[PDB]
Formats: structure tokens, sequence, C-alpha cells
RNA sequence: GACCAGGCG
DNA sequence: GTAATGAACTACTTCCC
DNA sequence: GGGAAGTAGTTACGCCTGGTCATTAC
């Protein structure tokens, strides 16, 4: 649905740095350099951002009251 | 040149333009445009017993989808409204009736004959052509492909039956005799007739006809159709001198013994034995007219053509005997045709209309006879209008579509749609089933066939007895519709083919067949087939026409019917493919589409017949002068779910089958509108993710927008026993942070029904006085209107809706409590409450319950490579080992499970996933085109790790490193919906069956397990007699019976005076008591129901 | 017994009594489907 | 309660 | 308002010209 | 009589899910 707050394996907080990564990778930058700049060294954390889908935005159209 | 990466661009446009459910929508559109008119025109009109009256049928029309309220008004309807209110999504039908009075037609009138269900997203549905935001505003998911019906609020889908060819002639040979049997099926107006002609040891040809038990001889049945002269028979069948000698041997049984009417006498004697002499002639003529090859017509004039066809079949039979033709293969796909929605619906509409016309005839006759002619002729329009009952059509169509029992004995035509997730629904919409019986082995039918390449997925199939008999379409498969045949025949007649009547076939001349029937001969078919196919390539004729030839028998086949399964290919001429780089560029920009590529002649469709003459090359760099076609994309031969497995060519076939079947059960975000959608069951994964290693097909088909599953950090290590025998170990802290978390839904329904008279139900909090009043604790959170407040916790047996039924007649003045309650073994929170009105005025409420489920022991986890298991132990984080680079495993799998299954693809995927996560870019693993292993290993070596994929870990308890490097990577994993919370069950005492007083059956109604017969045999083998007595009798039905010792009958005990006596014999002192199971008393009673008398002899002790 | 209800597709409040009302319809929309709104009570949920 | 369809070992 | 129904197998048993 | 030929009888064990029934003309 929405970006997880913490990496599952090691608990590092990565929930606040998804939008910056998406924007800088849509701006034509090298994804590896962007991930290195953001400070994610262990690949257990890179796996979280590299493979996420924002499915929240296309389910708010249906309201249940 | 053209590289395999360029053909992918062309292949994408096929799915981008056509879709995935074409075989339903196209067939239904064809049925709508033409099927109804043909069915109506078949009947012609109504012929009542009125002296001067007759009605002629006109045109037929389909209106807009609408619903009629019980008070009279008619208003538009939308699919979600139909789903919620448990209605039927249908549209009305209109028909024009032309009255004929004294042989003069009057002005036409129009009446409504009923309602017809509408396929979703068809050419007449309200959702056709709408934009994405329009669908969003209407509550529909834009990803929904459509192609299913809505019957009584439930979703039905029609599967495709894999029938046999409709008019071909197939020859074979059995070993129990020397019979050379050639059998055909003949279809006319939905009637199937089986006709066989064969020889035996006598050497005389015999014919079998329906309703004719005796196999009448061949010459006898030929002379019944005319052409009695012996020259005519031989001229009709063949001209080979050996065939001439065989026919001269055959004639002597009937050449100089019978004439045309004498054979009619023989047939009449057989069909009507011992009946009236005049009756026999009419019966035989009727049987000959409408039971012998009905597809050639039923008029008596067509008997010469019928004789010609029978002679051709006999010629094939005798040609098998001399070994001039190999026996046909039944499993070859050129002999099989599919049945789609447009033909099954045609048959159903035919039978319903046949009922309706008879009902109308009866009503008109009765009304005229009762009221008199003056009333009928006073207002003819009103007389016709008010004599139609438009329910016999609608109810009969709807019930057949709902239950799934088709007329004609067929079963399972319509099935419930599987809505677990995206892949399940998409795969269910592309099923193919066989009409054979499941129990029998059917060794020949279940095997794979060479012609299945590109038309049937070779790996996706069920696992139980249904293996082989249920299959799924491939991705390149394309089903065909039908074009009119008269135009094709008159076109074929215009390029040199002479008619069969004018010229007799001879061995030097080619034969030409059209849809299985013979139409003429030509002097050279090799040029004719080239001319026809070149005309098709140019664009003169339709692309549904396929032409093939066999030079062994000198025959040419032309097919134009529907039901064939075809695949596209690239035309190759002079050793050079016709597809160029500029064509790929034009397709990529958007100027060119797939249909234009088909029209220009670059790409053509081939069925199973044309592929006999083809010689297809596999790769673009393997073509030469001999080749005639080029394969588009070999990776597309797999089905839809079987294409999810990365690197599918590195695994064993059973593991691929298990993975493909198991991919339809994983949890994930199914559809965007799950909140509004009302379903009996549902699931939702909290944090779905996209696989790191994936095939490029899944991006194209839209799987990435509705994923299911997450990526785990997996270490292949043997732990302390708790992960042995396909068991897995999961981290606890990972679970606490949201890994593999899911929610479960369930919907309950209640109705305020109306009874006969003023009696009715009511929504109300029950009073303590009413019968069956539960404890007042259960009616805890019900509002005074009788409905539960949303977002309130509920336990088992809690009441959701309070309802009080009218009193049951023997209890007077006492309402009955019939409230709807949560299932006794469930728990959750109320999510939403909906109030609405049904189709006949009654109220209706639907309540959903939401329950949160966290992984625990017993839950089933499974990857996509066919590895499955259950959670064995949950481990705290500090006890798990950690790699020296700072990685803690998320999952542990036993190394003993790898070598036996030989799933190297899992290791390949682990390496690729780790590399992809390190590099920040996803890895392509599309079948035979994906990135090779050595490249991944070299990249992993470059990134700093070791090429073998191993690392160094430290023990989580002792604190020192292990002696061996440990394989570790990232692997996609899925959570199946077989949770342990839905399987636990225990019974001590509960309800029992009424008839046998034994415990009930089923988890849902507190049933008990069954102690089968082999369990009794095992108990006997151990020798525990008292255990058998306790298990089989004490814990089951047990009773005491009074037995009369003198006569052996069962005595009678009276409660009115506490006296026991035998009814049959006056004995009152020898009565004794016996302890026996109730089921045996029922058996004794059932034996005494028949005239059998069992007598019991007692004994002491 | 008067209770509040909300239209399925418009969202605007509809006020009627289910005991005697013979047809269910939003006075604003042709729809016959209605919701039952949540009560105003401080529901308590664990954070595990 | 009996049928039909689909799954699990 | 109700009374009224509308595919393989194997071993026996019967022929039978 | 001993060759058809036509009956007649069978075809693993549990468990789970859901859906439909159980007449009608006057
Ligand atoms: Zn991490
Ligand atoms: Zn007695
Ligand atoms: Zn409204």
């Amino acid at each position: 649905m929405i970006v997880p707050v913490r990496c599952f394996t090691c608990g590092k907080v990565i929930g606040d740095k998804y939008y910056e990564f998406k924007r800088r990778v849509e701006a034509g930058e090298d994804p590896e350099k962007v991930l290195d700049d953001l400070g994610l060294e262990r690949y257990c954390c890179r796996r979280m951002l590299l493979s996420h889908v924002e499915l929240i935005d296309d389910i708010m159209h249906y309201r249940v009251y | 040149d053209v590289t395999p990466d360029d053909l992918w661009i062309v292949m994408e446009s096929y799915w981008q333009e056509k879709g995935l459910v074409r075989q339903h929508l196209d067939s239904y559109n064809a049925f709508i445009e033409r099927g109804l008119q043909e069915v109506v025109n078949e009947f012609g009109g109504i012929k009542p017993d009125i002296p001067d009256f007759e009605v002629k049928f006109g045109k037929i029309r389909v209106g807009e989808p609408e619903f009629q309220e019980p008070h009279g008004q008619r208003k538009p309807l939308y699919p979600m409204d139909a789903r919620i209110r448990n209605l039927t999504y249908a549209a009305p039908l209109y028909l024009e009736m032309i009255p004929v009075i004294k042989g003069v037609e009057q002005d036409p009138v129009e009446v409504r004959i009923g309602e017809l269900p509408i396929m979703l997203k068809s050419k007449v549905c309200r959702l056709y052509g709408l934009s994405d935001e329009e669908l969003i505003k209407l509550g529909e998911d834009p990803k929904d492909p459509g192609g299913y019906f809505i019957i009584n609020g439930s979703e039905r889908v029609i599967v495709s039956i894999e029938d046999i060819a409709p008019n071909r002639t197939l020859v074979e040979k059995d070993e129990r005799q020397e019979k050379y049997i050639a059998k055909v099926f003949s279809y006319r107006h939905g009637y199937r007739a089986l006709v066989a002609v064969e020889r035996r040891k006598d050497g005389i040809l015999y014919v079998d006809i329906p309703n004719v038990p005796k196999p009448v001889k061949f010459v006898y049945v030929m002379r019944a159709l005319g052409l009695e002269r012996d020259k005519d028979i031989v001229e009709a069948v063949g001209n080979d001198p050996e065939v001439q000698q065989i026919m001269f041997d055959n004639l002597e049984d009937a050449s100089d013994i019978t004439t045309q009417q004498e054979a009619l006498e023989f047939i009449g004697k057989l069909v009507a034995p011992g009946q009236a002499r005049e009756y026999r002639l009419k019966r035989a003529e009727y049987v000959i007219d409408n039971n012998l090859l009905p597809h050639m017509g039923v008029s008596p004039e067509d008997r010469i053509k019928k004789a010609y066809y029978l002679g051709m079949m006999a010629l094939k039979v005798i040609e098998l005997s001399l070994g001039r033709r190999p026996e046909d293969d039944k499993d070859h796909y050129a002999n099989k045709r599919l049945r789609l929605a447009g033909d099954l619906l045609k048959d159903l509409f035919r039978v319903a209309f046949s009922q309706l016309v008879k009902d109308i005839q009866y009503q008109m006759t009765k009304t005229y006879q009762r009221k008199g002619d003056k009333y009928t002729f006073g207002n003819i329009h009103r007389f016709i209008r008010n004599s139609i009952r438009p329910d016999v059509l609608t109810e009969r169509i709807e019930h057949a579509l709902a239950t799934g029992a088709w007329p004609g004995g067929r079963t399972g035509v319509s099935q419930l749609l599987d809505r677990t997730n995206y892949m399940s629904t998409l795969s269910h919409l592309r099923r193919v089933t066989s009409p054979l019986d499941r129990e029998q082995p059917h060794f020949e039918a279940r095997d794979l066939h060479g012609t299945h390449w590109g038309r049937i997925c070779p790996t996706e199939t069920p696992e139980g007895p249904n293996c082989g008999l249920v299959k799924n379409l491939a991705l390149m498969a394309q089903i065909t519709t039908a074009v009119p045949e008269e135009e094709i025949r008159e076109y074929l007649m215009s390029l040199g083919i002479v008619p069969i009547e004018v010229r007799r076939p001879d061995p030097t001349l080619w034969r030409v067949y059209l849809n299985g029937v013979l139409i003429g001969t030509i002097e050279d078919g090799k040029a004719l087939v080239q001319r026809i196919r070149q005309d098709r390539r140019s664009g003169k004729i339709s692309d549904v026409i396929n032409v093939a030839y066999y030079e062994d028998v000198k025959e040419v086949y032309v097919n134009s019917d529907d039901g064939r399964v075809r695949r596209p290919l690239i035309i190759v001429e002079n050793g050079v493919p016709k597809l160029t780089k500029e064509h790929v560029q034009a397709v990529k920009e958007g100027r060119l589409k797939w249909s234009d590529l088909i029209k220009m002649g670059i790409i053509e469709y081939l069925d199973a017949e044309e592929e006999e003459n083809a010689y297809v090359a596999m790769w673009p760099w393997e073509v030469t002068e001999e080749h005639t076609h080029l394969e588009l994309m070999p990776a597309a031969i797999l089905g839809l779910p079987a294409s999810l497995v990365p690197y599918p060519e590195h695994n064993a076939a059973p593991r691929n089958t298990y993975g493909a079947g198991m991919a339809k059960q994983s949890l994930g975000l199914g559809w965007a509108n799950f909140r509004i959608r009302v379903d009996t069951r549902g699931h939702l994964l909290h944090y779905p993710q996209i696989p790191l290693v994936n095939s490029r097909i899944m991006k194209a088909v839209g799987y990435e927008d509705r994923p299911a599953g997450q990526n785990f950090v997996v270490a292949v290590l043997a732990y302390q026993g708790y992960n042995m025998e396909d068991a897995i170990i999961i981290n606890k802290a990972s679970i606490e942070r949201g890994l593999a978390r899911s929610t479960f839904f369930r919907t309950y329904e209640a109705e305020e029904k109306k009874y006969l008279g003023g009696q009715t139900d009511k929504f109300e909090i029950p009073d303590p006085t009413v019968r069956g009043y539960r404890g007042e604790k259960y009616y805890r959170n019900l509002d005074e209107d009788g409905l539960i407040f949303p977002e309130s916790k509920v336990e088992g047996k809690d009441v959701l809706v309070g309802r009080t039924s009218p009193p049951r007649f023997l209890s007077l003045q006492e309402r009955r409590e019939t409230s709807v309650a949560v299932r006794p073994s469930e728990k959750g929170v109320v999510d939403k409450v909906i109030i609405t009105e049904t189709g006949d005025g009654t109220k209706l409420v639907k309540v959903t319950v939401r329950d949160l489920r966290i992984p625990e022991l017993g839950d089933k986890f499974a990857s996509r490579h066919g590895q499955k298991g259950v959670i064995g132990l949950i481990v705290p984080q500090e006890d798990m080992p950690w790699t020296e680079s700072g990685i803690v495993p998320d999952l542990i799998v036993n190394p003993h499970g790898i070598p036996s299954r030989m799933t190297v693809g899992q290791l390949i995927e682990a390496i690729g996933g780790k590399v992809a996560s390190l590099k920040g870019r996803r890895v392509d693993g599309t079948a035979f085109i994906g990135e090779p292993e050595e490249k991944l290993r070299k990249e992993l070596e470059e990134l700093g790790f070791k090429h073998t994929g191993r690392e160094i870990m430290y023990d989580g308890i002792t604190g020192k490193r292990l002696e061996a490097d440990i394989f570790i990577g990232v692997i996609y994993y899925q959570r199946l919906h077989h949770m342990v919370a839905d399987k636990i069950h225990a019974r001590s005492r509960g309800p029992v069956q009424v008839l046998t007083k034994q415990p009930t059956e089923g988890r849902a109604r507190e049933g008990g397990l069954r102690f089968g017969e082999m369990e009794r045999d095992v108990l006997v083998g151990h020798g525990a007699a008292m255990l058998l007595i306790e298990r089989l009798l004490e814990e089951s039905d047990k009773t005491e019976v009074w037995v009369c010792e003198n006569c052996g009958h069962i005595a009678l005990e009276d409660k009115r005076r506490r006296r026991v006596y035998c009814p049959v014999c006056g004995e009152e002192e020898r009565i004794s008591k016996v302890e026996m199971s109730y089921a045996f008393k029922l058996l004794l009673d059932e034996l005494k129901a028949m005239v059998i008398r069992p007598k019991l002899n007692l004994s002491e002790r | 017994v008067e209770a509040v209800y909300r239209c399925f597709k418009c969202g605007r409040e509809v006020k009627l009594d289910l005991s005697i009302t013979r047809d269910l319809r939003c006075p604003y929309c042709g729809s016959k489907i209605l919701y039952k709104p949540r009560p105003k009570v401080p529901r308590r949920v664990k954070a595990i």
C-alpha cells in the first residue's frame, strides 16, 4: 500500500527517503550512485526501496463511509 | 539484420491491441449479430388450429440492459448494482410477429419475448468504450478484462469444450476383429448422429444407422436412395480396377436380388417389426430422410448426394484394407474443434425458443376455442399480445446458466469465477476442458502431443485425476470465428474446379474438400494451393481460410469454420524473412499496428493443417533456403501462470508444474475495489512487492500493477532439526516489522422474507419471551433497529442481525428466533453494513467481518520454483546467525531438499536477486533470452563478493564462526491461503443425523471424523477387540431393544401402562433385552421392508 | 426509532425509519443502496 | 439431506 | 388454489447352423 | 457341438471450499 517505515531485516528507518530516490532516478541519475548517496549500504535495505509499488493512490477512489 | 530483441517489440503489439479474453467477446458478438436471427428463421412461424390463422416471424432485436421494479417502472442498471442487490444483469428481447389472415399478410406487431443475460464488456454492455476515469466513477477496476455473466448476484464463466470435428471422416482399426471402421458425426440444428460403415471377415460392407439395430448391407442401403443399376454403384464409389473387383465381389449379395422398393420393404421390416404393412414404409422413409447423414439435408431429393457421400466413406474403408491410407490419429489437433460461448448459448436459446413456440400455440388455440372467433378477430393485435407468457424463456435460460447443467446431458459448462487474485482469474478465463470421463485411465488422451506446440501450455495442468484432461491455452493462441460458406464455395468454383456430379474421380485426378465434404476434382492442386495462399497473402480473401494438401492420396483441404486454434508466424521467402528493421521502427513509433502487419502479408496464421506443409526455423540466424517460416518468440509457448517462473528451463518438469499450479493460490492485492466489492471470502497482503528477478512478459501483461509476494533474505543452512523434511524457520523480528502480514474477509447475508399471507419476518431485538432466545450477552451491540454498529469487536456465536420468524404451527403466539450469527470458530471486527432492497420488495442486509492474521506455526509458505513447506519454529533475532558483512537471514531452508528436486533455477534466482539488489536495477530472466549465469557470477565478483555466492557467518549462540562458508541470497516467496486457523477442529458431543443418529459431517456444523474400513482392519491386525468395541459402538449410536425369545421378532414396549409384550405372538414372559447399534436396527427394519424375514436366536451370557 | 443513513454513491445523509418505510431510496439519487454510518465512540486498538 | 464444480495429502 | 405426473476390462448365459 | 454374441459386474482413502434445489393450470 504505502512505503514501509523500517527495513524488515535490520530495522533501519528508510520510510522517509523513498520519494527523493524516485525523483532522482526519474531525473536520469545513476540508481547505484543515488542509493550510495542516501546512505543505504547493506543490500537488505536497498531491496526495500528498489522493489516497492505505491498502491495507495489508486484505492482511495473507493470510499466506504 | 533482425535480433531476437527486436521481435519482442512486434510481439508486444499483439497483446496491446487484441487482449487476452478475445475468444469470449468475439464469439458472443458473433452470436448477438447473427445467431438469434438464424435460430428464429429456422422455425418459420406458428401454425395453430384456428381455421384461417397463421403467424410469420420477422426480425429480432436486443434492448438496453435494464431492470423492472415490482411497482412497474423500468430503470437503467449497472454491474455493481446488480452484484450488490443479487440481481441478474440482462437485457430484454423483442420480436416482430406478422399476422396472416386468409393468406394475406397484415401490418406487423412487436412483442417482448423475454430477457437475455449480457456478457460483461461486450458490444452491448453499458461499459463498452468507456474511459478509465469513467470506470473509476462507476466502481469498476480498470484492469478488469470482462467476459463473464452476472446471474443472481454471482459471477459465472463458460469454459470451452474440446469436441471432435463436426463433419470429418475418421478411419481406424480394432484388434478384436479385422473391422476397418470409419465413423462420422453429423450435425444439423444441434442434433448429433453417428454413422459407421465397415467391413469384416465376410468381406461385405455393412452400415450402421441410429435407430436401426441391424447393420443393413451397403448395397441395400444404396439402392434405397435410388440408382439401382449395378453400374451406378460402381460409378458412384470409385474407378480403380482392384476396387472394381472388390465391388463385383460385393454386389452379388444384392445385385440380382433386390430393387429400390424391396430394400425399402426390408428396412421397414427391420425398423417396424410386426407392425402394420403401410406403417413400415413411412417409418423407413422417415428414418432414411432424417437419420442418415442429416448434414446433407432431410429433403428426399438429397438422396443421391447422400449415396455419393456414403460411397466415398466406403471407398475410404476399402482403401484402408489394401493399405493405401494410414489410419487416422484421434489426438492430432487437426481433428478437434473447440466450443465457445456463442454456440452453447445458441443451443440453449434454440431449446428455450422451441418450448416457447409450443406454449404460445397452446395458449392461442385454447383462447380461440373458449372465447370464440368474434373476440379473436375483434382486436387481433391484442389477441396476439396477451397470449404470450415471457417467463418460459427467461427462467429456462437463467436456471441452465446458474446450475451449470446444459441440455443434452452435459455437465459443468458454467463454473464460478475464481477471484483469489489477478493470476487466478486471468487463468480461469482461458480454460480448455475435455468431455471424457475422469475415472478411466485414458492413457492415449492424457499424453502430450506434438501439435500442442504453440496452442496448449505444456506445464500448467491439475495434479489429481484431472491431469491431462484439463489444459490451458498458450499465449500465442488465437481462436477463429466463421465466415459464410456459400461465398467461399462460389469463389472456389470459379478457378477451374469441376463439380463432382459432372465428372467422376479417378486416381490421376486430385480431390478437393471444403469443410470435410467433397466438392469436385482438379488436374493440378499444387498450383491451386499456391494460388489460394498467395491470394490470401495479397488480401483478396479473409485470413481465416487455411489450405493444405497431401500428395499421397492426391487431396486438397480447405477450412473456413470456427473453433480452430492457430498461431502466428513470419513469412519467409527465398531464405529471407519478410520483416525488416524499418517495420520494427514503424511499429515502435506507433504508425503501424498488428492488424496492418497481418493485412500487408508479413505475418500469417497457421492451424494444425497448414503446419504439415511448413518447415519452421527457430532462430533468426538459422534460416536457409529450405525454410518457409520463422518463429516469432519461443518463450511465448508457455501459458500465463507458467510464465511467472524465472529461468524455467533449468528445472525439472514436475517442479515447474507444481510452481505454475501453486502460483494461483498466493495472497496479494487482487483488485483495487475490494473495499466496496461484496464477496463470500477475500484476502489482502499488507505490503506487496515486485519481484527482483522477473520475466519481461509479466510487465506487458500487467502483473506488476497487482503483485503478490515479497522478497526474503534466504540462507541455505541446516538448523537444529526444526527445519527438517521441508520445514522452514522464520525470524521473529521480521514478523514483528510487518513481513507476510495479511487480513481475512467474510460476508454474511440476511433477508426479511415474505410468507404466504400476512405472515412475515421482522428486524428487531428479540424479547426474552420468544422461543429459542439466546443469552442476553449475545445481543450486546445491536442497535434498536436490529443492526450491529460498525467497527465493533465480535467473538464466536455473536449475533450480527436480529430476526424473529413467525410462529411454527404445531407454540401459538410465540415468535421464533432465527438471527444471523458469526460462525462458532471465527473472530474479527465488523467492517461495513449495507442496507438495500431485493428484486421483489424484500429488505436485504449484508455484513462483512475483518480479521487480522499474523504468521504462526503451521502456515504454508512456498516459492515459485515448486518448493513448499510450513513454518516449524519462530526464532528471536539475537539467536540467528549473521554474515560478517552485516546481513541476518530472514529465512532458513534445509540443504537436503535441493539435490532430490534438482531445482537449479532457485539458486540462479538467488544469485540474480542479490546482484540486482546490489546494482540497483532489476534482472531480466525471460526464459531462453534472459541474462546468462556466467555474466551474473562475473558481475557479483566485480561488486566485491565471491563468485560462488558463499559468505562467512558467525554462530548466534556460541558466538564463533562456522567451519563452512554458507550460501545466501535473495529469493521471492509467496504465502498461500491454506492457513492453520481454518483447519483446527475438535468435537466431544454435538448434533447427530436424524436418520441414523450418528454424528454430523463437516467442520462447519460441528461434525466428527470418519473411522473408515481400513482403520477397522488395522485395529483387527493389532488385535485390540475392546478398542474396536469402544470406538465403533460406544462412541457411536447405541440402543437397547426388547426381543421376543419365542418367535424372534422385536417386542413392543408401551409407556401408557409400562407393559411389554410381543405383537405378532402372544408372549409376555420370554421378553429379553439386547444391546446393539442403532444402524443395525435400521438395517433389520429395511430388510423387513422387503419380504425378507430375519429371525433372531438369543443366547446366554 | 429514527436512524441516520448515507447514500451509497452520493454520500449525503438520508434520514428514515426502516420499520415502516416501504421503499429505500435516497431522495437525492435514484440509488437504493445505503450505508450505516460509524458511531461516535472512542474505539481502542492495540498497537501490536 | 441429496446433487454439481473446484482444491489439499 | 390444489389436484394433478410427466470406457474399458473380466467371466457367464444364450444361442446356433 | 464348441464357435459366436449378448448380458452382467467392478474400477483407493480421507478432508476443505462454494452454489442449487424441493411442479403448476386455472
Ligand atoms: Zn536493512
Ligand atoms: Zn413373539
Ligand atoms: Zn444519494
